């Protein structure tokens, strides 16, 4: 099975190299949201 | 500045101006200081 292992470990690879950017891409862009969120604290009456 | 024979002006800096209780004043203990 040496040629069809070979062949098929290509395609494998190819094919989740696919899924991998677009995931990745997916990710970055959802996580957006959270990396830019901004705070702000009403503050106290101190003297 | 008599309206009408009212000093209007003067009442009105004696009743129109009621002072404002704002929120109490919370004394900062020593070690929150720094900003
Ligand atoms: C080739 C195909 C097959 C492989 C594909 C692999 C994936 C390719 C990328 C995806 C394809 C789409 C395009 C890019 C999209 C953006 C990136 C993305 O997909 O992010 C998804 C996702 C988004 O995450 P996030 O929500 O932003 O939060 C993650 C960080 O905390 C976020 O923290 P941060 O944002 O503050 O910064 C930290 C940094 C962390 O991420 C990294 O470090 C990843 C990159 C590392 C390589 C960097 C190369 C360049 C370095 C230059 C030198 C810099 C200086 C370094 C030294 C300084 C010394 C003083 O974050 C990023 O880099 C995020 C991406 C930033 C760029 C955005 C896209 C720009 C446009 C793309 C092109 C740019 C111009 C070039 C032109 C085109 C070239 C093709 O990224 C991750 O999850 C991180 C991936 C890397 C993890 C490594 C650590 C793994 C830890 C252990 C787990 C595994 C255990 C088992 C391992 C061993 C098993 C045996």
């Amino acid at each position: 099975w040496w040629d069809e292992r070979k062949l098929l470990g290509y395609k494998t690879i190819a094919t989740l190299a696919v899924i991998a950017v677009s995931s990745g891409y997916y990710n970055r862009f959802l996580s957006g949201l959270w990396r830019s969120r901004r705070l702000a604290f009403r503050p106290f009456n101190y003297s | 500045n008599a309206v009408g024979g009212l000093a209007t002006s003067q009442i009105r800096d004696l009743v129109g101006n009621p002072a404002k209780s704002g929120k109490p004043v919370v004394k900062m203990p020593p070690y929150l200081k720094p900003s």
